[PDB]
């Protein structure tokens, strides 16, 4: 909704990415990432159940993998927006490194972490 | 441990972070600094203090928990290449300037300083003029700990031979070691946004930029690599991560075969 304020900064990103659900797997084109979600292109044969969780795998180079449980937030005109739900410590540590390096200011990262830890206050 | 299990609950409930039940050791290491400054004497007290919800303590905990530290002498072979090929190549020619980009907790620039010292001890005063290592990252607590040069048991328990530990570190009480001041003096730490201009950095014989460009898009990392090329003296070398290739810059960089691994010569 247009009156809402985005909590986290979205970063244009293009790492090799997949979406998983059950036994299903889709290669997807990544568009952006944030500390709390991703934007991907809708793949072929998209029968992903929108009411059930998905998993995203972002391949950073050859030997770094960011894994996150995601929920479908919105879908339209060939795009899929996902919200991060659960993420392992190593994956969020890589994600935090990505976000801080692309923000270029550690204090902007701290404000993002402040919004993340207080989201369910 | 009950306190540790409650901490796992905190991380999941607040941020959705899933902490394995096998990471008590990692929690203690990453929160040691913060608990010291905060006057907190146990994880259990930390868990009590973080229920709430006001203040910036919860952010500081998540901050410390999500910072990765780098490894000592990461991959081994780039430092052998440095001592066996690059430094002899440069001596056949002047103060040495090395850029350690995105130095994180400092393990790489201090590893470079130790490798330089090992070369200088086995090779005369062949490095007549001296060596300067410029180590850069974003300002904050991680770069601040790099400057301090102090490391805990977890950081010291891997990648460092007992020969190097005795030769290059000072014990600083239980479970802490500091890089020896002579080794630290070679390194100068600076705050630098890799997305900003490198004009203030001067020129380098060598750039180490390892396992960092994976955090940038294809277009952004190409621009960083192009501007890194501007900081290299002619014929200088760029070191990437062991699994990193340099994409779409054939006129600027020439791959050079090492034994094993590769480095990139600035054309
Ligand atoms: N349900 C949902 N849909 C999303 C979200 N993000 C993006 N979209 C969809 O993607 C379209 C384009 O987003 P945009 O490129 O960021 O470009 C957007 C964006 O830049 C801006 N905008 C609109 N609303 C907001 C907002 O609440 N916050 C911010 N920071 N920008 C907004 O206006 C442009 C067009 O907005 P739209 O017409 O709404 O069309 C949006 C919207 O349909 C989201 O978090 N939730
Ligand atoms: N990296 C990334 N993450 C994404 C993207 N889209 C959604 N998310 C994540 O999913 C969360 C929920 O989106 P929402 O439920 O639609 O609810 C959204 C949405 O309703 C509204 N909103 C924000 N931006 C737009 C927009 O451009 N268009 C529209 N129609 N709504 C927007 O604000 C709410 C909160 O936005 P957020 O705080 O950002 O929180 C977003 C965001 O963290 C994306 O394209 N990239």
């Amino acid at each position: 909704q247009h009156d809402e304020r985005r909590r986290f900064h979205r970063i244009a990103f293009d790492a090799d990415s997949e979406i998983l659900q059950g036994e299903r797997r889709w290669e997807v084109l990544l568009h952006d990432v944030s500390l709390h979600g991703i934007l991907v292109g809708q793949p072929q044969d998209w029968n992903g159940d929108p009411q059930r969780p998905f998993e995203a795998r972002l391949y950073l180079g050859l030997d770094v993998l960011i894994r996150m449980e995601i929920s479908l937030a919105w879908a339209r005109d060939g795009l899929l927006g996902f919200e991060c739900q659960h993420i392992d410590l190593d994956s969020i540590s890589h994600l935090r490194r990505l976000v801080e390096l692309n923000l270029g200011d550690e204090e902007l990262l701290e404000r993002e972490l402040a919004l993340l830890v207080s989201a369910h206050d | 441990n009950a306190d540790f299990e409650l901490f796992r609950v905190f991380l999941e409930k607040t941020c959705g972070i899933v902490l394995g039940s096998n990471k008590q050791y990692l929690v203690s290491s990453r929160l040691n600094k913060l608990m010291e400054q905060q006057g907190i004497k146990s994880l259990g007290e930390l868990v009590q203090r973080i229920q709430t919800q006001r203040g910036g303590l919860r952010e500081m905990v998540v901050d410390a928990m999500t910072t990765n530290e780098t490894l000592w002498f990461r991959d081994t072979y780039p430092f052998e290449v440095l001592k066996q090929r690059v430094l002899p190549e440069l001596i056949k020619a002047q103060r040495l300037r090395i850029w350690s980009a995105a130095c994180s907790s400092g393990q790489e620039p201090y590893s470079l300083s130790m490798a330089i010292d090992e070369f200088e001890k086995t090779n005369l005063g062949q490095l007549k003029a001296g060596v300067q290592i410029v180590a850069t990252d974003l300002s904050g607590s991680m770069l601040t700990a790099a400057k301090a040069g102090e490391y805990d048991t977890l950081a010291m328990g891997r990648g460092l031979s007992p020969e190097r530990l005795q030769r290059y570190f000072d014990a600083k009480g239980p479970g802490r070691w500091a890089v020896k001041p002579a080794i630290r003096s070679r390194v100068e730490f600076r705050a630098l946004n890799l997305l900003d201009s490198y004009a203030s950095l001067g020129k380098f014989d060598m750039v180490f930029c390892r396992n960092v460009l994976i955090y940038f898009s294809a277009e952004v990392k190409r621009d960083i690599l192009l501007r890194i090329h501007g900081t290299l003296k002619p014929g200088g070398y760029l070191f990437l991560g062991a699994s990193e290739a340099l994409n779409n810059l054939p006129d600027h960089y020439q791959m050079v075969q090492c034994s094993p691994g590769i480095i990139y010569r600035a054309k």
